[PDB]
C-alpha cells in the first residue's frame, strides 16, 4: 500500500448460539434450534442430563445406521476396550482401586479371552495395556472393523443396560419413558462461522451513483437482493401495493425514499407511491433514442 | 389465523374487494380519530380495523356517499373532519 | 469436536428436519466456544489536498474514542473496544467546496493545520464487538518518522 | 389520483419534443468543481432548467428573502427549488438529423421493406460512407432509383438550379416523404392475388405486414429520423468525486460532450454553401458521436484507453450486452431487508414468525421514531437520530410496541412458486437464527443444515392490511397448481399420533371381543386380574372416553384410550366431530382438503395449531428412538442367500459341460439376485406386522414421516441391484448391506448411482429460475377478467381415454373445470349447465367411460376474450378451495407451478438421453373374472376359415363387468382370432383370443377379385419354396434381391368387382390395394373371387422395438420449446387405408393409396421404430406409426386443433405424475395458447393472407360478422405453432419481450405501428413502476366506508339543499 | 464426474465437496500417490504362496490388471499362513473365487 498501512484484528468469543450449525462424522448435519434450559429436557435416572438431542427419523431417510452404531459404542465404552484402560489402568496407578476393578471385573466378563486381573499379576496387566495404547477409546478400521456379532457381545461385557436400549425419565413429566432409547456418547463436530454468518442488519445506508441501489462496503452491510423469482412471488399475490413500493419506495426511487421516512416518523402513512426512479430513467433512455414513452391518463 | 377471516371473505363479492374496505377503513381510522365499535367490548391490548367489519355497523359500497355535481369524493372528507375531533396532523 | 451425553428421541416439534437441540449448560462453559479473528484494512491515500495523516488529532468524536487511542490514532493491544470504537486512526481532507468562509480565514492565521481535515476513521461494524490482538505498524521513510514509530 | 387506463408509445416529433424542453443548448458547459451554480448555457443553466441553491442569484444582487417572487433586472432569473432541475427537459436543435440505430441493423428493415430499397446493402452504405443519394426535387427523373460517383447527374445548362444531392440520414427523410403509402397499398392487394408469377407475390407479401402500420393509427414512417437530441437529467448524472482520486460518472457525460461539438459547426455550412465532399466529412463525425448513445459494437464498439469495454450505452442498459442483464433481474438490493440461518419454531404458530431482536433494532428503526416522541426515551426526531441509531437497550420496549400488529416478509432465495413470499408476526426471539413454522417448511424447499432466509418490513398500511387477509400463511393452505395442500403435517408431527392410535398384541389365545357380546365382556374381565389374558391385547369395556384414561393410567388398560384421548382433544378447540376422525398417514393431507371445503377458513387456522401440539407432544411421551436392533433381520435371509450362492454354482458347472449355450446362463444368473432382495425386503414387511407393531424404524417408515420401499430393503435385508452410470446393469450383484460388514468392493459399485443424484442438484441451486423464467415471461399477460361470457365456440373434447404413456394406460383429465353443456351418463348424478364440477365428479365420468367417448367441457384455449381469460373456463383454482376470483395471474401461477416440480426431475441431456426397455407379446388372452368383452375401433368379420379375425391393431382389450370398470388390459394385434364378439357374455377362465405368435397375415377388408398388379416374373416375382407350408407358389423377391429397374416396381393384389371397378374402403375413399412385401406367402390365384376376412399374405418374422421412451426433466423443455425430438415419428400426411409394402430384414416400407396416387406415397422404416400400425382401418390423419414422441408443428398441420392443445398439455404430465407431482390441466394450458397466439389466415377478410399477426383480434372479426349479422364472412384460418422463447419474443408489448436478448426488434415494432399498449399483464406493470392490476389494480375495486354516523351527516348536507 | 471401477485404492470415490460442484474436485486418497512420471501407483503387499510378506510395491495402474490381486477383508493370523483356500478376490473389474 502507500502511506502506511494499520491493520487491527478484532478477536469476537463465538458462542454457541441459534443459528451455529452441528454435524458428527457420518453425515448428520443439522442446526442448532433453541437452547433449552437443563429443566424441560429429559436426563437419566443416575443425573447427566443429555447435553445433545437429535433427530430418529434422519435414518430412515437418510441411509446413515453408522451413526447408531457409534452410539451404543460410546455407551459400552465403559466395558468393551476402553475398559482395559480405563481399569486395569487405574488400578496400577490409585491403590485404593485395584481393590475394586479385580472383582468388578470378572462379574461382568467373564471370557477367557479378556485379561483375567484375579490371576494376573501387577506386573502382568501393566504389559497387556501396552499392546493397546494407542487405541485408547478403543480401534475401528473403515469397511473391516466391528460386526453385528462382536459389538453385541462386548456389551455385556461392562456397565450397564443390555442389548443397547435402556431405560430413561422424561425431563418433563418425570414418569417411566415408555420403552427404553438408544443413547451414548457421539463424537459431534461445531462447523466454523463463514462471514455470510453474520447478521446483515441495514434500513438507510449509502447509494450507488449512476443507479439510486443501496450498496454496502465496511461498515453498511450489504442489502438483500430481490431477485425476479422473488418479483413473481408478490405478482402471484393480490397483493398491489406491496411488490409496487418493494422496487419504488424500498430502493430505487429516490423522492419515495424521504417522503416515506418523513412520513413515518409523524405517526401517519407515507405519501401514494408517484413516479418512480425506474419509470423516470428508463423513460430518458428512450427520448434520446428515436423513439419516445409517455404516459397517458384515463 | 385472523378472526372471522371466512365471514369477512364472505361479506363481499370479490376477495381482494376485502382489502381495499380494511385498507381504507384503517386509513380513516387514523387519520380523523376513532372507530364504531368501542365501550362495551371492543380488542383488547393493542390492535385494529377488521374488527369492526366483521361486525354490522360498516357500509362498503361502489359509491355510497360522493357529492352531486363532479365526481368528489371528498363531500365525505369534510363531514368527517367536522364530526371527528381527535385531529391528525 | 467433542463428545457429550446424546439421547435420540422427537423431542418437541424442535428437531423436525435437521435440528439440534443442546442444554443450557453448553453456554455456562466454554466448551464450544472458539476464537474468530477479522481483520479490518485501513489505507490512506493521497488527496487532492495532499497526503493524509495518521494521528489521534480527529474531531466529531467523543472522550470514550480517543481514549483507548495513543498519541498516533492507533488504539493499544488489549482494548476491550465495542461497536462504535476507533480502531484506526485515519484522516482525510475535506476540499475548497467543503470549506466555510468562517474557516477559511482562521486557516490562514492559526495555521494551515486547523480545520482543514474532517472525520475519516474506521470503526467497529454494527453488531460485533471484540478485543484487540494483534495492531499493525508501518511508517515509511519518506513520510518521515512521526510520533507513530 | 385516478387509475392509469393505458400508456401510448410512439415516435417523438420535432414539434412534440420542443414542448417539454425549453430554451435550447448550444455549448457542452457542465458544472466546474468548485461551485455548483451553472456555468453557461450548455446542459446546466438556471434559465432552461433552474437553480441550485436555495433563494440566492448567480450574480449576487438580491439573496434576502425581501425579494422571492419579483426577479432581477440585471439578470431576471426565477429561483426556486432545487428539485425543478430535475424534471425540466431540455432539447439541442441539431443541424443535420441522424438515424436511429435501431431501425437499420434490424433485419426486419422498416426502411427496407416499405421503401424499395436493399433491406441490408444500400443501408450500410449511404449512413456511413459517402455514397450521395438524390432526395428528390425537379433534377434527375431517377426519383427512387440510386447513384453513386461517376453516376451523379448534372444540369448541362447555362444556369441551373441547386441541386438537392445529401448522404446519411438527412437524406433519409425526403425518400420517406417521397413514398404515398395509400398508392402502395392498392396496388399491393392486387399483384398478390391476381398475378401468376411467384416471384412478385413473394417480394410485396412480406413489405405490406409494415406498410399497413403507417395507413393505421400509427404515426408516419417521417418520424424515424431523429431531428431534435433529448438531453439528460442533470442530477441524473451528477459528477461528485468518490474516494481519493477515483471518480464515479456515468458513461454519458463523456458522449453528449461530443456531439454538441460537432453540430455548432455543421449549421455553418447549411444556409451558404452545402459541397457533397464538405459536408459529408462533417456528419461523419457527428453521426458517430450520436451512435455512442444508441448502441456500440453493431458495426464499431468505443473503447477507452487502455481498456477494451465498450461504454455502457443507454441501450446496453437494457439487454445488457456485457453481460449485467443476469444481475439486472438477478435483484434490487432492498433497503429494508435481512439475513440469516433459519430453525424450527415448535410453538410458533402460522400466524407469527420467531425474528431475532438485535436485527429489528435496525430494519424497524424508522417506527421507532414516530413512537419515541410520545414516551419520554426520546425528545425530538433530530436527536432521535444519534441515539436508536445503534446499540440501545432503551428502545427494546417501546419497539415491542409496534410490532404488536405489523406483520413481515420472509423469503427463500430459490423463490419457485408462489408460497415464496409469506407473510407471519414478527416475534422477539433471542439468537441469530429465524424461526420458520414446521409445516409452512412444506412450502420452502430447503433443510436446515446451513440455509438462510431473508426478511422485508411493510412501510405504508396499505400493503400492511392486505398482507394479513391475502398474504399471511394460513390463509392460502391450498397450492397453486392442484388442490392438495402443500403445509402439511410431515414427520415427528405424524409420528407422535401415529404412535397413539396403535394397537399392542402379544400372546393371545381366547377370541377376545368384548365389543358387542355380553357374555365375552364379564368373561374377560376377571381374566385381566389373572394369568390368561394379558393387558396389552385387544380388550374394550367400560364407559365414556375421559373416564377410560383413568382406568389405563392405573395399569389396569393400555389401548382402546389413544384412539378415545384423540378423539376428544381435537374436536375440542373446533365443533363438527362428524369429519374430524381421520387422521392416519395418508389422510393426513386429505383432512386439510375437506376440513375447508365443509367448515371454512378460520376454523382451518385454529385447527392446525391443535394437530401440532399434540402432534409432537406425543413424539416424546413414546419415544420413538431408532437403533441397531431395530432394523431385526428376517430368518429367511439366510435361507434365500443360500440358496442363491447355490444356484449360481450349478449355472457355472453347466457351462463347462455343455448344457446352457450364451442366453439362459446370462438371464438366470441376474434374476435370482433381482428377486432375492425383493423376498427378503417383505419377509420383514409381513414379521413386524405380527409379531411387533410397535418398532420404532417400522412405525417410521409404515406411517407418514420419511420412509421408501427401496431405502429400507439396503439396510435391512439386501441393496437389490446397482446400475453403471451409463445404464448398462452390472452383473455382478452385492450381497452385504449397511448392518453387516460392508466390503470395499460393494461400497464402491453403490459410488457410481450415488454421483448421479447429488451432481444433479449441484447446477440447478446456482440458478433455479432459469426453467422458470422461459415460461413466466410467456403467459405473463394472462389476467383474470371475467364478464358472463359463455362462449360455446372452439369446444374442445375430452378423450374418454388419455393418450398413452405405455401403450394402454387409463386415466382421466378433468378436475375443477366447468363443463361445455348438460351432459346425462350417471344414473343418478346429472351435471347441468356450465357448473363447476367438484373433485368427486371426474370419478363418475370416469365410471361409465364404456358410454362417454368425449366430455363437453370449455376451455382456455378457447375463449373469447382477448386479453385476459374468463373465470368459467378456467377452475377454482387460485389460492383457496372456491371459484376463482377476479383480478388474479393465472399465468406466473401457472409457470411456477411448473419449473418448481422440474427440480425434482433427472438432468442428463437436454436434447434426450435414452433409456432400455424391451418388447414381448404372447398369443394367449385368458379372461380372468365374468363379464362381457368390450372392443373400441374394431372392424370384426367372419372369413372362410371360419373364424372370427379382427382388421385393426392397438385394440382396447379389457374386462368391463356390469358397473363399468377396468378389471384387465389386453394387446390385440393385427390378423388376431376372437372366441367371441362383442357384447357376448364370457366365463371366469375361458379363451377369448388367440393367434399366431409367428406370422402377421395380410388380410383384406373388401369382397370381389384378385387382380396381379405390377408382377413380371423375374422382375418382382420368382417361383419360390417355403420352409413350413411345402406348397411351391409365386413369391415376392426382396428389395435387394430384385434386379435393376425393379426398384420403382410395388407388387400388390389390387381388389376390384364384376366391373373391373375399383373397390372403395367402407368409410372412407382409399382402393383396396395390398402390397405384397418380399418373402410371402401367396396360395392364391388369379382372378379367383374372394371374400372380407380372407389372408393374401404373410409374414415369416417379427421385430422392433428395443430402445425408445424419453421422460425426465429434458423432455420438459423440448415440449414448451418444440424441437426436433431424439426418435422422430414420420406422421401420417394422408389419413387413409393403410398397408405395408415390404417385410425384409434390410428396410420395411408402408405405402398408403389416396385418389389417384399410390406408389409415390412410400415411406421407409428403419428396424429400430417399432410398428404401431396395422394393415387394415383407416387411421386418423396425424395418427402415431412409429414407437416415440412427435412434431408439435407436424401434428398441428394435421389432424386439427383438437390434438395440440390436448397433446401438448399431456405429454408433460406424463413426467411430473411419475415422481409423484400432480399438476392440474388449467396452469398447463394458459400457456400453450402463446405459443399459438400467432397464425396465419387463407381466407383474406380485412388484411391479406401472408401476416402472421395475432389470433385473439381474428377471432372478434369473426365473430361479429357470423354471429350477429351484416353476411356471415367466412374468416377461417390456419394454426401456428411456435415455440415459448419465440412466441414471447414477439408479443403485443414492448416491455414484455424486452426481456430477451433482441430489444432492437421489438422495441422498433410497437413504435413503428403506433400500437397503444394496454398494460394488462404484471410483469410489464413491475418494471414500469405502476399499481399492479390484480389487486387490487383492477378497476373493479373502488369503495368507499361509511359509518351509520358519517350516513346521516351527510344526509344533513343534502338536507339543506332544499330550497324553501 | 463419475468414479471408474479402475480407480481402486488410488483415489476416493466420495471425497468431493458439497455445494455448486459435486464430482468435479474430489481429492486424493491415502496410501496413493504420485510417483514419478504421472502414473499413481498405490502399494501392495507382495504375498508368495501362502505366506504373506511384510514388504510393498507400487504396481501401476495397467500393471495391475496384468496380475491377482487379493482383498484386506480376509483373515490372516500373522504373515506365514493363510485361513481358507477359497477366498474372495478380486481382478481389474470383475470378481472370482481364486486359492491361496
Ligand atoms: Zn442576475
Ligand atoms: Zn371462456
Amino acid at each position: 500500500g502507500v502511506l502506511k498501512i494499520v491493520k487491527v484484528y478484532l478477536a469476537v468469543k463465538r458462542r454457541i448460539q441459534p443459528g451455529d450449525k452441528m454435524a458428527g462424522r457420518h453425515g448428520n448435519k443439522g442446526v442448532i434450534s433453541k437452547i433449552n434450559p437443563i429443566e424441560d429436557m429429559p436426563y437419566d435416572e443416575n443425573g447427566t442430563p443429555v447435553d445433545i438431542v437429535l433427530n430418529p427419523l434422519g435414518v430412515p431417510s437418510r441411509m446413515n445406521i453408522g451413526q447408531i452404531l457409534e452410539t451404543h459404542l460410546g455407551m459400552a465404552a465403559k466395558g468393551i476396550g476402553d475398559k482395559i484402560n480405563a481399569m486395569l489402568k487405574q488400578q496400577q496407578e490409585v491403590a485404593k482401586l485395584r481393590e475394586f476393578i479385580q472383582r468388578a471385573y470378572d462379574l461382568g466378563a467373564d471370557v477367557r479371552q479378556k485379561v483375567d486381573l484375579s490371576t494376573f499379576s501387577d506386573e502382568e496387566v501393566m504389559r497387556l495395556a501396552e499392546n493397546l495404547r494407542k487405541g485408547m477409546p478403543i480401534a475401528t478400521p473403515v469397511f473391516d472393523g466391528a460386526k453385528e456379532a462382536e459389538i453385541k457381545e462386548l456389551l455385556k461385557l461392562g456397565d450397564l443396560p443390555t442389548s443397547g436400549q435402556i431405560r430413561l425419565y422424561d425431563g418433563r413429566t418425570g414418569e417411566q419413558f415408555e420403552r427404553p432409547v438408544t443413547v451414548g456418547y457421539m463424537y459431534m463436530l461445531k462447523l466454523n462461522h463463514l462471514v455470510d454468518d453474520k447478521m446483515h442488519a441495514r434500513s438507510t445506508g449509502s447509494y450507488s451513483l449512476v443507479t439510486q441501489q443501496p450498496l454496502g462496503g465496511k461498515a453498511q452491510f450489504g442489502g438483500q437482493r430481490f431477485g425476479e423469482m422473488e418479483v413473481w412471488a408478490l405478482e402471484a399475490y393480490g397483493a398491489a401495493y406491496t411488490l409496487q413500493e418493494m422496487l419504488t419506495v424500498k430502493s430505487d426511487d429516490v423522492n419515495g425514499r424521504t417522503k416515506m421516512y418523513k412520513n413515518i416518523v409523524d405517526g401517519n402513512h407515507q405519501m401514494e407511491p408517484g413516479m418512480p426512479e425506474s419509470f423516470n430513467v428508463l423513460l430518458k433512455e428512450i427520448r434520446s433514442l428515436g423513439i419516445n414513452i409517455e404516459l397517458e391518463d384515463e | 389465523a385472523r378472526v372471522t377471516v371466512q365471514d369477512a371473505v364472505e361479506k363481499i363479492g370479490n376477495r381482494f374487494d376485502l382489502v381495499l374496505v380494511a385498507a381504507r377503513r384503517a386509513r380513516q381510522m387514523q387519520v380523523g380519530g376513532k372507530d364504531p365499535l368501542v365501550p362495551e367490548e371492543n380488542d383488547k391490548t393493542t390492535v385494529i380495523a377488521l374488527r369492526e367489519i366483521e361486525e354490522g355497523l360498516i357500509n362498503n359500497q361502489i359509491l355510497d356517499v360522493r357529492e352531486r355535481q363532479e365526481q368528489q369524493e371528498q363531500e365525505a372528507a369534510e363531514l368527517q373532519a367536522v364530526t371527528a375531533i381527535a385531529e391528525g396532523r | 469436536g467433542q463428545n457429550m451425553r446424546v439421547a435420540f428421541m422427537p423431542w418437541n416439534g424442535y428437531n423436525f428436519e435437521d435440528s439440534i437441540l443442546v442444554s443450557e449448560r453448553v453456554v455456562q462453559e466454554d466448551r464450544f466456544t472458539t476464537i474468530h479473528i477479522q481483520e479490518l484494512a485501513c489505507v490512506s491515500r493521497d488527496t487532492k489536498l495532499g497526503p493524509e495523516e495518521i494521528t489521534a488529532d480527529i474531531p466529531n468524536v467523543g472522550e470514550a474514542a480517543l481514549s483507548k487511542l495513543d498519541e498516533s490514532g492507533i488504539v493499544y493491544i488489549g482494548a476491550e473496544v465495542t461497536g462504535g470504537d476507533i480502531l484506526v486512526g485515519k484522516v482525510t481532507p475535506k476540499g475548497e467546496t467543503q470549506l466555510t468562509p468562517e474557516e477559511k480565514l482562521l486557516r490562514a492565521i492559526f495555521g494551515e493545520k486547523a480545520s482543514d481535515v474532517k472525520d475519516s476513521s474506521l470503526r467497529v461494524p454494527n453488531g460485533v464487538s471484540g478485543t484487540v490482538i494483534d495492531v499493525q505498524v508501518f511508517t515509511r521513510d519518506g513520510v518521515e518518522k512521526d510520533k507513530r514509530a | 389520483t385516478e387509475e392509469f387506463d393505458a400508456i401510448k408509445i410512439a415516435l417523438a416529433s420535432p414539434d412534440m419534443i420542443r414542448s417539454w424542453s425549453f430554451g435550447e443548448v448550444k455549448k457542452p458547459e457542465t458544472i466546474n468543481y468548485r461551485t455548483f451554480k451553472p456555468e453557461r448555457d450548455g446542459l446546466f443553466c438556471a434559465r432552461i432548467f433552474g437553480p441550485v441553491k436555495d433563494y440566492e442569484c448567480l450574480c449576487g444582487k438580491y439573496k434576502r428573502l425581501k425579494h422571492r417572487g419579483v426577479i432581477c433586472e440585471k439578470c431576471g432569473v426565477e429561483v426556486t427549488q432545487t428539485k425543478v432541475r430535475r424534471e425540466r427537459m431540455g432539447h439541442i436543435e441539431l443541424a443535420s438529423p441522424t438515424a436511429h440505430i435501431w431501425f437499420l441493423k434490424s433485419l426486419p428493415s422498416r426502411i427496407g421493406l416499405l421503401l424499395d430499397m436493399p433491406l441490408r446493402d444500400i443501408e450500410r452504405v449511404l449512413y456511413f460512407e459517402s455514397y450521395v443519394v438524390i432526395e428528390g426535387g425537379m433534377t434527375n427523373l431517377e426519383r427512387q432509383q440510386i447513384l453513386t460517383e461517376e453516376q451523379y447527374l448534372d444540369a448541362l445548362e447555362e444556369f441551373g438550379d441547386e441541386f438537392d444531392a445529401k448522404m446519411g440520414a438527412e437524406a433519409i427523410q425526403a425518400l420517406l416523404k417521397s413514398m404515398d403509402l395509400e398508392q402502395e397499398c392498392e396496388q399491393l392487394r392486387e399483384e398478390l392475388n391476381e398475378t401468376n408469377s411467384e416471384t412478385k407475390r413473394k417480394k410485396l407479401t412480406k413489405r405490406i405486414k409494415l406498410l399497413e402500420a403507417f395507413v393505421q393509427s400509427g404515426n408516419k414512417p417521417e418520424w424515424m429520423i431523429l431531428t431534435v437530441l433529448p438531453v439528460l437529467p442533470p442530477d441524473l448524472r451528477p459528477l461528485v468525486p468518490l474516494d481519493g482520486g477515483r471518480f464515479a460518472t456515468s458513461d454519458l457525460n463523456d458522449l453528449y460532450r461530443r456531439v454538441i461539438n460537432r453540430n455548432n459547426r455543421l449549421k455553418r455550412l447549411l444556409d451558404l454553401a452545402a459541397p457533397d465532399i464538405i459536408v459529408r466529412n462533417e456528419k461523419r463525425m457527428l453521426q458517430e458521436a450520436v451512435d455512442a448513445l444508441l448502441d456500440n459494437g453493431r458495426r464499431g464498439r468505443a473503447i477507452t484507453g487502455s481498456n477494451k469495454r465498450p461504454l455502457k450505452s443507454l441501450a446496453d442498459m437494457i439487454k445488457g450486452k456485457q453481460g449485467r442483464f443476469r444481475q439486472n433481474l438477478l435483484g434490487k438490493r432492498v433497503d429494508y431487508s435481512g439475513r440469516s440461518v433459519i430453525t424450527v419454531g415448535p410453538y410458533l404458530r402460522l400466524h407469527q414468525c420467531g425474528l431475532p431482536k438485535k436485527m429489528a433494532l435496525e430494519l424497524f428503526k424508522p417506527f421507532i421514531y414516530g413512537k419515541l416522541e410520545l414516551r419520554g426515551l426520546a425528545t425530538t426526531i433530530k436527536a432521535a437520530k444519534k441515539m436508536v441509531e445503534r446499540e440501545e437497550a432503551v428502545v427494546w420496549d417501546i419497539l415491542d410496541e409496534v410490532i404488536r400488529e405489523h406483520p413481515v416478509l420472509l423469503n427463500r432465495a430459490p423463490t419457485l412458486h408462489r408460497l415464496g413470499i409469506q407473510a407471519f408476526e414478527p416475534v422477539l426471539i433471542e439468537g441469530k437464527a429465524i424461526q420458520l413454522h414446521p409445516l409452512v417448511c412444506a412450502a420452502y424447499n430447503a433443510d436446515f443444515d446451513g440455509d438462510q432466509m431473508a426478511v422485508h418490513v411493510p412501510l405504508t398500511l396499505e400493503a400492511q392490511l392486505e398482507a394479513r387477509a391475502l398474504m399471511m400463511s394460513t390463509n392460502n393452505i391450498l397450492s397453486p397448481a392442484n388442490g392438495e395442500p402443500i403445509i402439511v403435517p410431515s414427520q415427528d408431527v405424524v409420528l407422535g399420533l401415529y404412535y397413539m392410535t396403535r394397537d399392542c398384541v402379544n400372546a393371545k389365545g381366547e377370541g377376545m371381543v368384548l365389543t358387542g357380546p355380553k357374555e365375552a365382556e364379564r368373561l374377560y374381565r376377571s381374566g385381566l386380574a389373572s394369568l390368561h389374558a394379558r393387558v396389552k391385547v385387544r380388550i374394550t369395556e367400560y364407559e365414556k372416553d375421559a373416564n377410560g384414561e383413568l382406568v389405563a393410567k392405573t395399569s389396569l388398560k393400555d389401548t382402546t384410550v389413544g384412539r378415545a384421548i384423540l378423539w376428544m382433544i381435537v374436536p375440542k378447540g373446533l365443533p363438527y366431530s362428524i369429519v374430524n376422525q381421520a387422521l392416519g398417514k395418508k389422510a393426513i393431507s386429505k383432512m386439510l382438503n375437506t376440513c375447508y371445503r365443509i367448515l371454512g377458513l378460520k376454523p382451518t387456522v385454529i385447527f392446525a395449531d391443535q394437530i401440532m401440539y399434540t402432534g409432537f407432544a406425543y413424539a416424546a411421551r413414546s419415544g420413538a428412538s431408532v437403533g441397531i436392533d431395530d432394523m431385526v433381520i428376517p430368518e429367511k435371509k439366510h435361507e434365500i442367500i443360500s440358496e442363491a450362492e447355490a444356484e449360481v454354482a450349478e449355472i457355472q458347472e453347466q457351462f463347462q459341460s455343455g448344457l446352457v449355450t450364451a442366453g439362459e446362463r446370462y438371464n438366470k444368473v441376474i434374476d435370482i439376485w433381482a428377486a432375492a432382495n425383493d423376498r427378503v425386503s417383505k419377509a420383514m414387511m409381513d414379521n413386524l406386522q405380527t409379531e411387533v407393531s410397535f418398532n420404532s424404524i417400522y412405525m417410521m417408515a409404515d406411517s407418514g414421516a420419511r420412509g421408501s420401499a427401496a431405502q429400507i430393503r439396503q439396510l435391512a435385508g439386501m441393496r437389490g441391484l446397482m446400475a453403471k452410470p451409463d445404464g448398462s446393469i452390472i452383473e455382478t450383484p452385492i450381497t452385504a448391506n449397511f448392518r453387516e460388514g460392508l466390503n470395499v468392493l460393494q461400497y464402491f459399485i453403490s459410488t457410481h448411482g450415488a454421483r448421479k443424484g447429488l451432481a444433479d442438484t449441484a447446477l440447478k441451486t446456482a440458478n433455479s429460475g432459469y426453467l422458470t423464467r422461459r415460461l413466466v415471461d410467456v403467459a405473463q399477460d394472462l389476467v383474470v377478467t371475467e364478464d358472463d361470457c359463455g362462449t360455446h365456440e372452439g369446444i374442445m373434447m375430452t378423450p374418454v381415454i388419455e393418450g398413452g404413456d405405455v401403450k394402454e394406460p387409463l386415466r382421466d383429465r378433468v378436475l375443477g373445470r366447468v363443463t361445455a353443456e348438460d351432459v346425462l351418463k350417471p344414473g343418478t348424478a346429472d351435471i347441468l349447465v356450465p357448473r363447476n364440477t367438484l373433485l368427486h365428479e371426474q370419478w363418475c365420468d370416469l365410471l361409465e367411460e364404456n358410454s362417454v367417448d368425449a366430455v363437453k367441457v370449455r376451455s382456455v384455449v378457447s375463449c373469447d376474450t382477448d386479453f385476459g381469460v374468463c373465470a368459467h373456463c378456467y377452475g377454482r383454482d387460485l389460492a383457496r378451495g372456491h371459484i376463482i376470483n377476479k383480478g388474479e395471474a393465472i399465468g406466473v401461477i401457472a409457470a411456477q407451478s411448473i419449473g418448481e416440480p422440474g427440480t425434482q426431475l433427472t438432468m442428463r441431456t437436454f436434447h434426450i438421453g435414452g433409456a432400455a426397455s424391451r418388447a414381448a407379446a404372447e398369443s394367449s388372452i385368458q379372461v380372468k373374472n365374468k363379464g362381457s368383452i368390450k372392443l373400441s375401433n374394431v372392424k370384426s368379420v367372419v372369413n372362410s376359415s371360419g373364424k372370427l379375425v379382427i382388421t385393426s391393431r392397438n385394440t382396447e382389450l379389457k374386462l368391463i363387468d356390469e358397473f363399468g370398470r377396468t378389471k384387465e388390459s389386453y394387446k390385440v394385434p393385427y390378423g388376431a382370432v376372437l372366441a367371441k364378439g362383442d357384447g357376448e357374455q364370457v366365463a371366469g377362465g375361458e379363451t377369448v383370443a388367440n393367434w399366431d405368435p409367428h406370422t402377421m397375415p395380410v388380410i383384406t377388408e373388401v369382397s370381389g377379385f384378385v387382380r396381379f398388379t405390377d408382377m413380371i416374373d423375374g422382375q418382382t416375382i420368382t417361383r419360390q419354396t417355403d420352409e413350413l407350408t411345402g406348397l411351391s407358389s409365386l413369391v415376392v423377391l426382396d428389395s435387394a434381391e430384385r434386379t435393376a429397374g425393379g426398384k420403382d416396381l410395388r407388387p400388390a393384389l389390387k381388389i376390384v368387382d364384376a366391373q373391373g371397378n375399383d373397390v372403395l374402403i367402407p368409410g372412407t375413399d382409399m382402393p383396396a390395394q395390398y402390397f405384397l412385401p418380399g418373402k410371402a406367402i401367396v396360395q392364391l390365384e388369379d382372378g379367383v373371387q374372394i371374400s372380407s376376412g380372407d389372408t393374401l399374405a404373410r409374414i415369416p418374422q417379427e421385430s422392433g422395438g428395443t430402445k425408445d421412451i424419453t421422460g425426465g426433466l429434458p423432455r420438459v423443455a423440448d415440449l414448451f420449446e418444440a424441437r426436433r425430438p431424439k426418435e422422430p415419428a414420420i406422421l401420417a400426411e394422408i389419413s387413409g387405408i393403410v398397408s405395408f409394402g415390404k417385410e425384409t430384414k434390410g428396410k420395411r416400407r408402408l405405402v398408403i393409396t389416396p385418389v389417384d396416387g399410390s406408389d409415390p406415397y412410400e415411406e421407409m422404416i428403419p428396424k429400430w421404430r417399432q410398428l404401431n400400425v396395422f394393415e387394415g382401418e383407416r387411421v386418423e390423419r396425424g395418427d402415431v406409426i412409429s414407437d416415440g414422441p412427435e412434431a408439435p408443428h407436424d401434428i398441428l398441420r394435421l389432424r386439427g386443433v383438437h390434438a395440440v392443445t390436448r397433446y401438448i398439455v399431456n405429454e408433460v404430465q406424463d413426467v411430473y405424475r411419475l415422481q409423484g407431482v400432480k399438476i392440474n390441466d388449467k396452469h398447463i394450458e394458459v400457456i400453450v395458447r402463446q405459443m399459438l397466439r400467432k397464425a396465419t389466415i387463407v381466407n383474406a377478410g380485412s388484411s391479406d393472407f401472408l401476416e402472421g399477426e395475432q389470433v385473439e383480434y381474428s377471432r372478434v372479426k369473426i365473430a361479429n360478422r357470423e354471429l350477429e349479422a351484416n353476411g356471415k364472412v367466412g374468416a377461417t384460418y390456419s394454426r401456428d405453432l411456435l415455440g415459448i422463447t419465440k412466441a414471447s419474443l414477439a408479443t403485443e408489448s414492448f416491455i414484455s419481450a424486452a426481456s430477451f436478448q433482441e430489444t432492437t426488434r421489438v422495441l422498433t415494432e410497437a413504435a413503428v405501428a403506433g400500437k397503444r399498449d394496454e398494460l394488462r399483464g404484471l410483469k410489464e406493470n413491475v418494471i414500469v413502476g405502476r399499481l399492479i392490476p390484480a389487486g387490487t389494480g383492477y378497476a373493479y375495486h373502488q369503495d368507499r366506508m361509511r359509518r351509520r354516523a358519517a350516513g346521516e351527516a351527510p344526509a344533513a348536507p343534502q338536507v339543506t339543499a332544499e330550497d324553501a | 464426474r463419475d468414479v471408474h471401477p479402475t480407480h481402486y485404492g488410488r483415489v476416493c470415490p466420495i471425497e468431493t465437496p458439497e455445494g455448486p460442484n459435486i464430482g468435479l474436485i474430489n481429492s486424493l486418497s491415502v496410501y496413493a500417490q504420485t510417483n514419478e512420471y504421472g502414473f499413481l501407483e498405490t502399494p501392495y503387499r507382495k504375498v508368495t504362496d501362502g505366506v504373506v510378506t511384510d514388504e510393498i510395491h507400487y504396481l501401476s495402474a495397467i500393471e495391475e490388471g496384468n496380475y491377482v490381486i487379493a482383498q484386506a477383508n480376509s483373515n490372516l493370523d500373522e504373515e506365514g499362513h493363510f485361513v481358507e483356500d477359497l477366498v474372495t478376490c478380486r481382478s481389474k473389474g470383475e470378481s472370482s473365487l481364486f486359492s491361496r
